[PDB]
């Protein structure tokens, strides 16, 4: 149940294959991002890979620009068992289940 | 119609203009008049009228 | 006319009149350009010194 569209205005599904992320300002302050995003390069998809891509662009267009998601990912990094940041990414998974 | 489609997309639906007739009839009626003069009046009014 | 009653033909005059407004006025003065590239990238300068 999710109806995401690529959030740049006139560049939703490019024929070149290189969806260019618009630059956005990430700390709510001081840092620009300037990503791109290349489409299908090791196959196409198996109908799960249309849905995981549907949320990778959701966490990258709307979430890092947001000023309340970045505070909630800050409070995970202040947990008393979060070092060597492959345990950081596995501690927020237990939050997200 | 000229809609918007993606580059790697299929062709849109069909579209074509239209022309219409008018039919404007001319056979119903006839504006007419009658006056019915006599045969003595056309002769006597050639002298009685100045 | 009972003879010429069903042997009549319709002989439309050469008077087709166009009654639609297909005018691209604002497009006709925008100083068009070609662009064979993915997207135009220019740089705007704000300031802050």
């Amino acid at each position: 149940p999710l109806v995401y569209t690529p959030a740049v205005r006139g560049g939703a599904n490019p024929a070149s294959g290189s969806y260019l992320l618009d630059p956005q300002y990430v700390n709510s302050g001081v840092d620009i991002l300037q990503a791109t995003y290349g489409y299908n390069i090791n196959g196409t998809a198996n109908a799960d890979q249309l849905l995981q891509r549907d949320a990778i662009l959701a966490i990258l267009e709307y979430a890092l620009k947001d000023t309340a998601f970045v505070n909630a990912i800050q409070a995970v990094a202040a947990g008393s068992g979060v070092t060597t940041p492959a345990s950081f990414v596995s501690a927020c998974v237990t939050k997200l289940t | 119609t000229a809609t918007g489609v993606a580059i790697t997309g299929s062709a849109p639906a069909a579209s074509m203009d239209a022309t219409l007739p008018a039919q404007l009839p001319i056979s119903a009626a006839s504006v007419q008049s009658t006056f019915t003069l006599n045969l003595k009046e056309i002769e006597e009014s050639k002298e009685q009228v100045t | 006319a009972k003879l010429n009653l069903a042997v009549l033909n319709n002989v439309f005059s050469e008077l087709l009149t166009q009654e639609i407004n297909r005018s691209a006025t604002f497009l006709g003065l925008l100083s068009k350009y070609p662009e064979r590239k993915s997207n135009i990238q220019w740089g705007v300068g704000m300031g802050g010194t």
